């Protein structure tokens, strides 16, 4: 929706792959948290008339 | 452990057996392992084929473990361990004269001391 | 008592949550905070501005 | 009285692989962006306390489980010592003969 | 031990392919999101990198001039030395143009070498604050060990480049060098500083080491306790 | 029965440099003031959230790694104790000759 609603060329933030099966899936919500963090700061820039 | 013996596995016919596997530097980590002599160890090549040999993944591990404690019971060599093997089936004599003769001068280098 | 005191030692460095898992932890936790400082100050600079 | 003896020489370090790999993503959206970011953010939270109550529990359970097999360790030493000491009633007996 | 610690009579290793997992690890921590400005690094005219593209309304000159890249020195190292090297080749824009694009950089350096620190520490335990120092002791760059990514050492052939394959041997030789006797940073920062003022001949600039340094160096970290007043005096 | 000895006068303190430094800013803005005071809080208190996440793992970390080394402790002392103990075995069948 981001990358539609601004018409924006690729910065693939969601990579998939997060889980771990050595721990269980230790750890694998806190990276979305820094995803968010990425995604947010371009709709801080590229927003204007 | 792994990393030994998944490079004893590599390609014995299309590459490792013909270059001798590197006998110098593969049997080396085979001694290693056991903080042991890398030297008398090469007298498995007296068997199995003309490799190392070291790709029989256990037997010649399991066989070494009971080499090193012999070699702790007495300071024999695992060349003349091998002698009193040949020695079984009626053979040549003047091998169990020299070798009965050798095994009696590793005690005196022991004696009633300790020593080595 | 000397070998059941080594039993011990063996107990506890086989125990789960021994010494690595905190170690697996902080050794990638510690990027996902400078991951977010270097991107957060903009936002607070931005506000000033 | 003529020899020492050898050692636990437990120095021996182990080895964690701090490396990963990832994939790539697709998809088309339905409605706006904002919308989105007023219902993502909850979800994720809720995992990271589930995963945080699943890590401290997990230090909760392996903790009384040490507590539990550090008894047991007594069982050996009463029966050793009952077994030495239970002789210096026959040595007292012995004494009085 | 010492014949070993000494050079003498050398070790054997086997190279493994773990050893492609592991710098293929160091490749994928490169990649994934790091967004590291390590592309042509430090040589003169740094063009076309994209990162000042997007901040050229702050400022445009991506290009730069001279080097961006830092040796140690003791007392006081640190991005004050960074600035003044940038600041010193010929910009007369002298206002906060150029000290933002500083700013803007300490981060990036650091995203350069909190990689190795962060890494190397789990495979071969040593503490995080002594990881650059015994590398560079060691005789290695941090750049120099990154574009070996670039020289396709990810790929799993079972070959990989002398300046990897004997650099990993002789990091194992350098850590019992730093554990069959314990030592802090800052011995390590003097003698990697300043090897004639420590005490040393000019030789030992050379990653070479004998006997003389090593009664010395070992009877100074004997005094250093000894002593009858704490660390720094 | 000549001599005492000295002692561990292990008194002396340890410094820490409390002080700082700091650089200044520009920029210029491209929309209001209050939209951006309701974005910026959220990723502040969550660095502050994974700092003290950071802190208490590296307590849980470091007291751990004491409570393993404080084992090791042991073993000197088991050899020294059964290497002098022995004796007595020896000692027993001296007194029975």
């Amino acid at each position: 929706s981001l990358l539609y609603e601004l018409n924006l060329g690729e910065q693939s933030f969601v990579g998939g792959g997060g889980w771990n099966d050595l721990y269980q899936g230790l750890m694998a919500g806190e990276t979305l948290k820094l995803a968010l963090m990425r995604m947010e700061r371009v709709y801080v820039e590229q927003n204007s008339r | 452990i792994h990393e030994y013996l998944e490079f004893a596995n590599i390609k014995k016919t299309e590459a490792e057996k013909t270059l001798v596997d590197n006998s110098e530097k593969c049997a080396e980590l085979l001694a290693e392992i056991l903080a042991w002599d890398a030297g008398e160890i090469l007298k498995a090549a007296s068997l199995l084929g003309l490799n190392p040999p070291q790709a029989t993944n256990v037997f010649e591990i399991d066989w070494i473990r009971r080499l090193q404690t012999l070699s702790e019971k007495t300071m024999i060599s695992t060349e003349y361990l091998w002698q009193m093997g040949d020695l079984t089936e009626n053979s040549e004599f003047s091998l169990k004269e020299g070798v009965g003769e050798a095994v009696m001068a590793a005690l005196k280098a022991q004696g009633d001391s300790d020593n080595v | 008592q000397q070998q059941q005191a080594m039993a011990l030692l063996d107990y506890f460095s086989e125990r789960f949550t021994n010494e690595s898992l905190y170690t697996w932890l902080i050794s990638q936790l510690s990027s996902l905070y400078l991951q977010a400082y270097d991107a957060v100050l903009s936002l607070c600079l931005s506000a000033e501005a | 009285s003529i020899s020492p003896r050898g050692l636990m020489k437990q120095r021996y370090q182990r080895v964690v692989t701090a490396r990963n790999a990832s994939k790539m993503n697709f998809k088309v959206p339905n409605y706006r962006f904002e919308p989105m970011l007023n219902r993502s953010k909850s979800g994720v939270e809720t995992l990271i306390q589930f995963g945080s109550t699943l890590l401290s529990l997990l230090e909760r359970k392996d903790s009384l489980s040490f507590d539990a097999y550090q008894m047991i360790q007594s069982g050996d030493l009463y029966r050793f010592s009952i077994d030495l000491q239970q002789q210096d009633i026959d040595i007292n007996k012995a004494s009085l003969e | 031990s010492l014949a070993l610690l000494l050079g003498v009579t050398r070790l054997a290793v086997v190279p493994t392919n773990n050893m492609v997992t592991f710098f293929k690890g160091i490749a994928n921590g490169l990649s994934e999101n790091v967004c590291l400005t390590t592309d042509d690094f430090q040589r003169q005219e740094l063009e076309g990198a994209d990162w000042w593209t997007l901040l050229s309304t702050n400022q445009v000159i991506d290009d730069m001039g001279l080097v961006l890249d830092i040796h140690p020195v003791w007392g006081k190292s640190d991005e004050e030395m960074l600035m003044e090297k940038i600041q010193s080749i010929g910009v007369s824009n002298d206002n906060n143009t150029l000290s933002i694009i500083v700013q803007i950089l300490i981060q990036a350096k650091n995203a350069q070498e909190n990689l190795l620190s962060q890494t190397i520490s789990a495979e071969y335990g040593v503490e995080r604050s002594v990881v650059p120092l015994q590398l560079r002791w060691l005789g290695s760059n941090v750049y120099s060990v990154l574009n070996q990514v670039l020289n396709n050492t990810p790929t799993d052939i079972s070959s990989i480049v002398p300046k990897l394959s004997e650099l990993t041997y002789s990091l194992l030789i350098y850590t019992q060098l730093i554990n069959s006797l314990k030592l802090n940073k800052e011995f390590i920062f003097l003698r990697l500083t300043q090897p004639n003022w420590l005490g040393l001949t000019q030789p030992k600039l050379s990653t070479q080491l004998s006997l003389p340094e090593i009664y010395l160096i070992t009877c100074y970290q004997d005094w250093v306790v000894n002593a009858n007043k704490n660390e720094d005096s």
